């Protein structure tokens, strides 16, 4: 048998004593069946006295059924498991994938014998005077806090061997799931099949016959898995006349899942509709922008389309395109636009920022991805110009590089609508603005704003200047505010006096802004 | 064993693995193999909650590096540093981190020395191992090896007297004033000496530091031919902030230059009054302030400053305005520049003070956890949080 897992109990905490609730005489007759089973198969051992501890158990024929939760707050913590998945994409081709299920694999694997006192319960007996059978597992209860990290942790010592011996296949377990995977002749694939069966018998472990097996295509996590290829699960878009705030959440969350596999799907009108809406069974009319929208999904949706496996042996290209303003999509592929896996991008950093910025960032999220699901950068391939980066590269206070990339005269372009002067313009008129401005071609304007906030009113003095002022202006502020904000160069924020101001901006020929005390 | 604990109370850490290039996962496996075949580190089971981070750095060799910081600060004190080896003309730094994978590590702290080996897509647990041995990075290291290691010098340190040797964590700094051919040649003497007792490589490619030369990037003010309204303007600027640092600062002069709301670009003659007070601020500012002092019982702070170019600027201090040190750092790109800094900064901080200080970096947190071990080199990491550089900061800094 495999070697056992030492446990204990959290510090200083003490074993399960908690109480027996009472049991129907029809349910007492059916657990002294199953237990009285467990032990004949050494899963569990009658106890006595000696043992105080007790963990309630209840009956769901007739099915046993353990309540740990006590244990399991009074159990040490373990290394979890895992909580992150592969991604298909990730995924290497395979020719055959046999997929078996460990069943019950939990009860062929041991439980640490000094712990095995603290798994205690107790089949109350069938009449008044006389006491009932106590027992406590010898293996890995079902629903303890410890089972699955002690068993996979086991079901791995135990694959090693066989795993270094075939090499030429490859497994991946996840929770009672045995997927075993190869480029051999399906033949040999079903005999390596079923030694891989047999080398898991050797040990305890017990596997269903090829006949109870699974094979692809795999239903796995919203996902279709193929052997060849991948996708998302059937994604249907209802047809109502009337959509609820509800069921706009829950669209807009499938259309979101799609975007991984299918490229330009689109929610902005969608997600529109949920603004001031006042409860999850709102009724919300769709606007004529979002029936566009949405019949557009439904058709994208309607053709299949399918991500193929990594092809370690190939290169990675990443590709970002700009779908909208803050929008961004990107595939990634080793064969010419042959994707692997493609997505969305809207994430907006900070209240004003720039394409360049922003396209920055796409490229780091983009790149943490790859090196999560495929273990290396991908070479990209984006719509800027080496000089137009390198120029708002040096510029920008912030450190920060893009991996190796080339440029892709692929439209839009992402570009820098303006820059400020770097030094004062000769023969411009030039304002100081605090809400009003005065220049030193004696013009002034007060401004009595209503609503505003100590910073906003900084930004109006200077969009106001912009307004008054002619194609090439100086302005000189004392907010370290709206001088931060606008020597960032934004193009695009979420106010909309700054985004006058970056019209103004844009259109004038050259702007200096200069701070002082 | 000497019997280790944590600090009372403190449980052991419990750090998640940052994602690795699948380059870096393949180095850390071939020396992790070869480790345990040495019987210095050994694969763990699910009983073991706690993580430490691993990471690849880079010779063609790579070398482990294990970002114990977490398992250090929770890791007991343990019951110096020569003001004299700052003064030194020359010091090389050697790492001598192998010295302790030949310590037992009292059998009750292993558990806490976990590590991962992370897995590509999640297709796998990740190999996870735990020290037998002393492990390189931890704080207790040098610590219980202390003594093992005294012994080792004490013989060195008597014949070659003229040289100041001080170990921080794996690395020894090795300072004389010796010209440059005798130090490299009485450094190999070192290494040879070392190596009579047991299992040491150059850091910083083997070259050494000039500690003697470093100095104070002091501030400077604009020195130009002739002065406008927005000079003046950006000088008053600069000067009114230095006057939380040196009080003896004046602007009422050149102020009244700025009286009435003038053109930007209109040259404006400085009156004799505002020439002999600029004249006054230069002054002051030609050295740092008095009265700042280094307190061994504050922690020591570090920000830069992109200034574009390749060039960065830095600051030591432990109290805001009250710089222990400023400086500059030139050329690659932001990334890698910003590395080679921390670096640079952090030497000298343990070379001055013999410890390392907190960083305030100019990058965003994904993007550095991203690059940095691409470029780093040094066997230590010092604490760094992540910040936004305000626009006047930097102007406030720059060059000559
Ligand atoms: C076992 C190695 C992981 C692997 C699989 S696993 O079955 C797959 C692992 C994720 C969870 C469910 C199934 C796989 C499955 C199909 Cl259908 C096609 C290609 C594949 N290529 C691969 O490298």
């Amino acid at each position: 048998p495999i070697e056992t897992v030492p446990v204990k109990l959290k510090p200083g905490m003490d074993g399960p004593k908690v109480k027996q609730w009472p049991l129907t005489e029809e349910k007492i007759k059916a657990l002294v069946e199953i237990c009285t089973e467990m032990e004949k198969e050494g899963k569990i051992s009658k106890i006595g006295p000696e043992n105080p501890y007790n963990t309630p158990v209840f009956a769901i024929k007739w099915r046993k059924l353990v309540d740990f939760r006590e244990l399991n707050k009074r159990t040490q913590d373990f290394w979890e498991v895992q909580l992150g998945i592969p991604h298909p994409a990730g995924l290497k081709k395979k020719k055959s994938v046999t997929v078996l299920d460990v069943g019950d694999a939990y009860f062929s694997v041991p439980l640490d014998e000094d712990f095995r006192k603290y798994t205690a319960f107790t089949i109350p007996s069938i009449n008044n005077e006389t006491p009932g059978i106590r027992y406590q597992y010898n293996v890995l209860p079902q629903g303890w806090k410890g089972s699955p990290a002690i068993f996979q942790s086991s079901m791995t010592k135990i694959l090693e061997p066989f795993r270094k011996q075939n090499p030429d296949i490859v497994i991946y377990q996840y929770m009672d799931d045995l997927y075993v995977g190869s480029d051999l002749e399906i033949g040999q694939h079903r005999t390596k099949i079923e030694e891989l069966r047999q080398h898991l018998l050797r040990w305890g472990l017990t596997t269903p016959d090829k006949k109870h097996q699974k094979e692809p295509p795999f239903l796995w996590m919203g996902y279709e898995l193929h052997p060849d290829k991948w996708t998302v699960q059937p994604i249907v878009l209802p047809e109502k006349d009337s959509w609820t705030v509800n069921d706009i959440q829950k669209l807009v969350g499938k259309l979101n899942w799609a975007s991984q596999i299918y490229p330009g799907i689109k929610v902005r009108q969608l997600c529109k509709l949920l603004r001031g809406t006042k409860a999850l069974t709102e009724v919300i009319p769709l606007t004529e922008e979002a029936e566009l929208e949405l019949a557009e999904n439904r058709e994208i949706l309607k053709e299949p389309v399918h991500g193929v496996y990594y092809d370690p042996s190939k290169d990675l290209i990443a590709e970002i395109q700009k779908q909208g303003q803050g929008q961004w999509t990107y595939q990634i592929y080793q064969e010419p636009f042959k994707n692997l896996k493609t997505g969305k991008y809207a994430r907006m950093r900070g209240a004003h920022t720039n394409d360049v910025k922003q396209l920055t960032e796409a490229v780091q999220k983009i790149t943490t991805e790859s090196i999560v699901i495929w273990g290396k950068t991908p070479k990209f391939k984006l719509p800027i110009q080496k000089e137009t980066w390198e120029t708002w590269w040096t510029e920008y206070w912030q450190a920060t590089w893009i991996p190796e990339w080339e440029f892709v005269n692929t439209p839009p372009l992402v570009k820098l609508w303006y820059q400020l002067e770097k030094e004062p313009i000769v023969g411009a008129e030039t304002f100081y603005v605090d809400a009003g401005y005065v220049t030193n071609r004696g013009r002034q304007k007060v401004v009595t704003l209503t609503d505003t906030t100590n910073q906003k009113t900084e930004l109006q003095a200077i969009y106001l200047a912009l307004q008054d002022s002619g194609l090439e202006v100086n302005i000189v502020t004392d907010s370290q505010y709206a001088l931060g904000i606008i020597q960032a160069q934004p193009d695009q924020s979420e106010s909309e006096l700054v985004n006058q101001i970056i019209e103004q901006l844009i259109k004038k020929e050259k702007v200096y802004l200069a701070w002082v005390p | 064993t000497v019997p280790v604990k944590l600090k009372p109370g403190m449980d052991g850490p419990k750090v998640k693995q940052w994602p690795l290039t699948e380059e870096k996962i393949k180095a850390l496996v071939e020396i992790c193999t070869e480790m345990e075949k040495e019987g210095k580190i050994s694969k763990i089971g699910p009983e073991n909650p706690y993580n430490t981070p691993v990471f690849a750095i880079k010779s063609t060799k790579w070398r482990k590096l294990v970002d114990f910081r977490e398992l250090n600060k929770r890791t007991q004190d343990f019951w110096p540093h020569p003001a004299g080896l700052k003064k030194k003309k020359s010091v090389t730094v050697l790492d001598v981190g192998d010295a302790y994978f030949s310590v037992p590590l009292d059998e009750d702290f292993r558990k806490y020395t976990a590590f991962t080996i992370p897995s590509i897509n999640n297709e796998t647990p990740g190999i996870r191992y735990q020290y037998n041995v002393l492990p390189q990075g931890w704080k207790g290291s040098p610590a219980i090896f202390q003594s093992s290691m005294t012994k080792i010098l004490e013989p060195f340190r008597k014949q070659n007297p003229d040289i100041v040797i001080y170990q921080y964590m794996d690395d020894l700094y090795v300072g004389s004033d010796l010209e440059i051919g005798q130090h490299r040649t009485k450094i190999e003497e070192l290494r040879q000496h070392l190596l009579r007792w047991g299992l040491p490589p150059f850091l910083w490619m083997g070259y050494e530091l000039h500690p003697d030369k470093w100095t104070v990037q002091p501030i400077v003010l604009p020195e130009k031919d002739s002065w406008t309204v927005n000079d003046i303007q950006k000088l008053v600027g600069k000067l009114n902030w230095a006057s939380q640092i040196y009080p003896g600062i004046k602007v009422r002069q050149l102020c009244k230059l700025l009286r009435g709301t003038k053109a930007l670009t209109e040259v404006i003659p400085l009156t004799e009054e505002a020439e002999l007070e600029l004249a006054e601020n230069r002054e002051i500012l030609k050295e740092p302030v008095h009265g700042v002092y280094y307190d061994p019982s504050k922690d020591l702070i570090a920000e830069i400053q992109k200034q574009g170019q390749g060039q960065w600027t830095y600051q030591i201090y432990q109290e805001p305005f009250k710089n222990l040190k400023t400086g500059k750092y030139a050329r690659t790109n932001d990334v890698k520049q910003l590395t080679e800094a921390v670096q640079k900064i952090t030497t000298e901080s343990i070379v001055i003070w013999g410890k390392t200080p907190k960083f305030k970096l100019p990058i965003q947190k994904e993007t550095w956890e991203t690059w940095w071990t691409e470029y780093w080199q040094a066997t230590w990491i010092p604490e760094w949080e992540f910040v936004n550089t305000p626009p006047l900061v930097k102007l406030w800094y720059q060059l000559e």
